[PDB]
């Protein structure tokens, strides 16, 4: 019913966030909502992680139409203070992207929570 | 047949000729090599 | 319209690249009778030449064959039958096993071939990036494995 | 021999794009077009029996 | 509208084919829709690249609302 | 490539209702049903016959599985002008509308979809292609909307499901005529990312066969996609 | 055609 | 543009009247449509601007017929002997095609016989290949109630 | 021990009665498979009995519903009431099962049947459509779809007017061709009384 | 209670096809498609047997407006043939002009 849907429980969303700095750190994570878009529409995201807190929301309800269409896995997570922090950036992040690299260290990981995404979904 | 032709056209026939020369030089070597084979 | 098959992207050149444990592994009928003569499991003895799971099928063609060889085969009807052993549809006419088992795995490169006789061996060995399984001696022998 | 290897690896890469197609990352920038041109009369696909 | 225009917006909308459309698009794409006509518009390319992400988050606040208020468009 | 004051040489295609443009590069293109506007931004080929302009639109085969398929060469496909077609897993007028194109006005497309956002925009597509029919449902229960389809000589599923081959088989008992057509897109990584891709295909194919679908051909569709093959089959209602 | 033509009053 | 300006709205199909408008058949069919129809509903303040489209569809197919009326009447003044015999519109066309009465006057009979297809005649000229034989006069009346070869004569 | 067929068009509820019944053990046999195609030996299987054309398109909408949640209509009662006999059990081939048990509580003195062998009655009905109607007016069982299918379809979705931009789309493009028209027809004016 | 029944007892998908006598321009466009292998040194295609179909059409490709900087041609550049395009590219004439010589030297 509410426009963010599905949005993470807590502990999900640790799981989440822990993939997030991991990525950062590998140089696999895109931050900012403009970056998912062309991530998604060149086909190289693994899934998408969003800030149900955006003020105002609206901003970032075009990426799950795209992730959709191109039926990739998204997800929201309650605070968007919180999603900067995992991404290593010093501001606050409303839309993240996981690039996908079949040859990365932490490629178990980025699976085992897209697993967790998808049943959610 | 015979036909007097405007300065545009002979370029265009010049260069068609030219075109095809090429075309059969490049489609006349690759025939040997494969036929060296 | 001419067509040519296209070389399957599990083959780098020869080299099968996507069998990989557990394997899926297709019977012959002479593979069976002949598994009874030498008093090897078919499941184990499989496990034990590949140290691996294997999960044997059958299909239409060779569960036919067994049943028509008569009640000097019933043991071999019965093994076949295990419920680990798992069946494949066939949709053409023919009852002939040999051509069958030569047409599925030209088609998908995931399956051994687990058969003793000597002209259907032949045709698998010129397939490329085909294992190939047979029961000798003592136990079975798994040919074109590169994994083992 | 490290070297060696190293080589004839990439070399076997080359041939395999010959012998068939194999991903490339996909599409890059503007589609534009099939380079290497259409062949209408010619299947690549296997048969069912 | 507010931010631009209404008949800006129009050839915007336009520009896109649909405002669904128009709000999907990345903020560099926004940009160059207009630039055939100079609609957004080194120091002015500046501001029009500005101008260009802002419209496009305007575009969104639009499109995805059922009932979209002008509170938010005075703002940006 | 095709920069926009190129000019091109459109002929036919083996299958019906398909063209190739030719030029220093080849492109697969459709005829456009609804002609001046473009569904999603695709380049678009005006031709000038007697003078009307017909329009003609460029099919990506990275965008397009189907499109895929045609460019791998696909010895038969059920999609051909006056046929009815059921489009499962229709996202949006991606491939639906190119999938109209082919069908033409007589033909009609009954376009299959769950999630409501992108039916939104089917919707909205559907209304500019009258030949089209958008059915905003789940495709695990053909018989909600068992209403709103009659026979339809070709089942073309998009469905990106684990569970993909029990809706083919519910939809085209209810629908699908004898003899009549599946094409199947199937990718390894959504149904089972455990085993390799082709184990999955080959399963699928077993899945099918229990199901009365024949299948009549596989083709992988690299290189414009990795670990997805397109099936083609046909159904057999009396028996395999 | 074009081999079929010869040119003329050439200019 | 007609059936918009007495209905602007698909409910108004069923107590409206067509007659004036379309025959019978084609009246209740778009009846038919109407309860059937695939659109959606629209505010008046969206009918009161596309009636005024409408408006001006009918309003221009009018004064269309106006200058066509009057294009017959300078057309029998200027050049009456025309008029009889190949017409108000073909006679027209002629005398624009050359741009002035006296230039086409002055053209000989030939020509006139081929005006309207220099396309087709330079083309043929060039190539070796037969002439139009034509031009702009086949619309003429005279010339469809030849058949055959006669046209041409 | 089928007897009596409820297929649905949309156009309206249609039921047919079962003169003979196909062989069950030997349904899967070509040649009755065979007969389901051809429609000479479909007509010898059933006939249409009666049908009830929807009064418009709001009722169809409503009924679209109905049948896909699996209830029954006020006109679904009154059409299975007035056909069925009151009665062992009458037998009615439904092809789904969700509306089985909706309709055993309204009419207990019927027990449905949706096995494969009334599945292939109902696959029939729907490959002939309209010719087996014998003449009797069906409308056109495409169009009706085609207005049902998006009713069907934007009724769930809750589309709006609202939120159609079209209508600025069309604005624009119609404004601008005024100002080239209003310019071109001026100027003719211009000339037309330049001369005077 | 009053009652009439009583009463009323008693193509679509078919291409233009080719005019004979064709233009000198449309054929022209025509060889270049059947030797398009030796006009880019640096492209090459799949081998193929091209012959002038039946039926076909000459079209003008439209670019998105989003594409205006990718891939739009300059009006100036366009032109109604594909040979009068290929005059204007400054590096294609170069190139045949080369190997146009080296062939005649070997002739
Ligand atoms: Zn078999």
């Amino acid at each position: 019913n509410p426009k963010a849907f599905p949005l993470a429980d807590a502990a999900l969303t640790q799981q989440i966030l822990d993939v997030v700095q991991q990525a950062a750190n590998l140089r696999q994570l895109k931050k900012g909502a403009n970056e998912a878009t062309k991530t998604l529409n060149r086909g190289i995201s693994e899934f998408i992680i969003m800030a149900a807190d955006c003020e105002p929301i609206e901003i970032l309800l075009h990426l799950p139409l795209l992730c959709e269409d191109k039926n990739v896995p998204y997800v929201f997570v309650p605070s968007r203070v919180a999603l900067g922090r995992a991404c290593g950036v010093s501001r606050p992040v409303i839309a993240a992207s996981i690039t996908t690299n079949d040859a990365s260290a932490i490629k178990t990981q980025i699976y085992a929570v897209k697993d967790k995404i998808e049943t959610l979904l | 047949r015979a036909v007097v032709l405007g300065g545009d056209e002979k370029k265009a026939r010049s260069f068609i000729q030219k075109v095809l020369t090429i075309s059969k030089a490049k489609d006349s070597k690759r025939k040997e090599q494969k036929a060296s084979q | 319209t001419r067509n040519i098959p296209q070389v399957s992207s599990a083959l780098f050149f020869q080299y099968n690249q996507a069998i990989k444990p557990p394997y899926q592994v297709l019977i012959d009928t002479n593979f069976i009778n002949f598994s009874i003569q030498k008093k090897v499991d078919i499941v184990r003895g499989m496990m034990d030449c590949l140290l691996a799971k294997c999960n044997p099928l059958i299909t239409d063609c060779v569960m036919a064959e067994l049943e028509k060889l008569g009640p000097k085969y019933r043991i071999a009807l019965k093994l076949a039958r295990d419920p680990r052993i798992k069946r494949l549809s066939c949709s053409h006419k023919g009852t002939y096993a040999d051509d069958c088992l030569v047409h599925r795995v030209l088609q998908h490169k995931c399956y051994i071939v687990a058969t003793n006789d000597a002209g259907l061996k032949q045709r698998i060995r010129k397939i490329p990036g085909i294992p190939l399984m047979s029961v000798g001696g003592h136990a079975y022998v798994i040919e074109k494995l590169p994994d083992v | 021999s490290r070297v060696k290897k190293r080589k004839k690896y990439q070399k076997a890469q080359k041939k395999l794009k010959s012998v068939r197609a194999v991903y490339s990352g996909g599409q890059s920038g503007v589609y534009e077009g099939e380079k290497t041109g259409i062949k209408k009369g010619l299947t690549r696909s296997v048969k069912f029996k | 509208s507010e931010l631009i225009g209404e008949v800006i917006g129009a050839r915007l909308i336009s520009h896109a084919g649909s405002l669904t459309n128009l709000s999907k698009q990345a903020a560099s794409t926004v940009q160059i829709l207009g630039a055939e006509k100079a609609l957004f518009r080194k120091n002015k390319g500046r501001i029009s690249r500005y101008l260009a992400n802002k419209c496009s988050m305007a575009s969104r606040i639009d499109n995805y609302s059922e009932e979209p208020s002008n509170v938010f468009g005075s703002v940006l | 490539g095709a920069r926009g004051g190129a000019k091109v040489v459109i002929e036919p295609h083996r299958h019906a209702g398909v063209y190739i443009a030719r030029g220093k590069e080849d492109l697969l293109v459709t005829k456009n049903m609804a002609p001046g506007e473009s569904v999603y931004g695709e380049k678009r080929i005006s031709v000038e016959e007697p003078p009307t302009k017909v329009e003609y639109r460029v099919w990506n085969p990275f965008r397009s599985k189907l499109a895929a398929g045609i460019m791998g060469g696909l010895d038969e496909l059920f999609i051909a002008p006056g046929k009815k077609v059921l489009y499962l897993g229709a996202a949006s007028g991606t491939s639906v509308s190119h999938v109209s194109d082919v069908v033409g006005p007589e033909g009609v497309v009954y376009a299959v979809e769950f999630s409501h956002r992108p039916g939104r925009e089917l919707i909205s597509m559907a209304k500019k292609r009258p030949n089209i029919i958008p059915i905003i449902e789940d495709a695990r229960h053909p018989q909600k909307y068992r209403m709103l389809i009659g026979m339809v000589d070709c089942v073309f599923a998009d469905v990106a499901q684990p569970d993909q081959a029990r809706i083919i088989a519910l939809n085209s008992h209810m629908f699908l005529k004898d003899q009549g057509g599946v094409v199947i897109s199937i990718k390894a990584n959504c149904i089972d990312s455990t085993v390799d891709a082709e184990t999955v295909f080959a399963r699928e194919v077993q899945k099918l066969r229990e199901e009365r679908i024949k299948p009549l051909e596989q083709l992988t569709l690299e290189p414009y996609e990795r670990d997805h093959c397109i099936v083609v089959g046909r159904y057999m209602r009396s028996g395999l | 055609e074009d081999e079929d033509e010869e040119e003329v009053l050439a200019m | 543009a007609r059936i918009i300006l007495t209905m602007g709205i698909r409910s108004k199909a069923s107590e409206t009247d067509l007659s004036e408008i379309l025959p019978e058949e084609i009246e209740e069919r778009v009846k038919t449509a109407a309860e059937v129809s695939m659109g959606t509903e629209i505010t008046q303040t969206d009918l009161d601007n596309i009636n005024a489209l409408a408006e001006q569809i009918v309003e221009f197919a009018a004064y269309r017929e106006q200058l066509s009326n009057y294009l017959s009447a300078r057309m029998k003044a200027i050049a009456p002997n025309l008029t009889q015999l190949v017409g108000e519109l073909v006679g027209a066309r002629l005398i624009a095609h050359s741009g002035s009465l006296i230039s086409l006057a002055k053209s000989p009979a030939s020509t006139i016989q081929i005006l309207g297809a220099e396309k087709a005649l330079f083309r043929a000229l060039k190539t070796k290949h037969d002439t139009p034989k034509y031009g702009l006069l086949y619309h003429a009346s005279l010339v469809g109630q030849a058949t055959g070869k006669n046209k041409g004569k | 021990p089928i007897e009596y067929l409820l297929f649905e068009e949309p156009t309206g509820y249609a039921v047919f009665k079962v003169k003979l019944q196909q062989d069950d053990i030997g349904s899967r046999l070509k040649e009755v498979q065979e007969q389901i195609n051809d429609f000479g030996a479909f007509t010898k299987l059933i006939e249409l009995v009666s049908f009830a054309p929807f009064k418009g398109a709001a009722e169809a909408l409503e009924n679209a519903n109905d049948i896909s949640e699996g209830l029954v209509s006020e006109s679904l009662k009154a059409i299975l009431d007035l056909n069925l006999p009151k009665a062992k059990n009458i037998t009615l081939a439904i092809s789904d099962k969700n509306l089985g048990p909706s309709i055993k509580e309204e009419f207990p003195y019927v027990d449905c049947i949706s096995n494969e062998l009334a599945q292939d009655l109902i696959r029939g009905v729907r490959l002939h459509g309209e010719k087996l109607f014998k003449g009797l007016q069906s409308g056109d069982l495409e169009r009706a779809q085609l207005g049902l299918g998006h009713a069907y379809s934007r009724a769930k979705v809750k589309f709006s007017v609202q939120k159609n931009d079209n209508h600025i789309i069309q604005a624009i493009a119609l404004l601008d061709q005024l100002d080239k028209d209003i310019n071109t027809f001026a100027m003719r004016v211009k000339e037309w009384y330049g001369w005077h | 209670l009053e009652t009439g029944f009583d009463a009323l007892a008693n193509d679509w998908f078919t291409l233009p096809k080719p005019d004979d006598n064709m233009r000198r321009e449309v054929q022209r466009d025509l060889l270049l498609i059947k030797h398009r292998a030796a006009l880019d040194p640096k492209r090459h295609y799949k081998k193929q047997r091209w012959e002038v179909p039946e039926r076909f059409a000459i079209g003008t490709i439209i670019e998105d407006k989003s594409e205006f900087y990718s891939s739009r041609m300059n009006r100036k550049e366009r032109k109604s043939t594909i040979l009068e395009t290929l005059m204007g590219d400054e590096a294609s004439n170069k190139y045949f002009k080369r190997k146009y010589n080296e062939i005649q030297e070997k002739s």
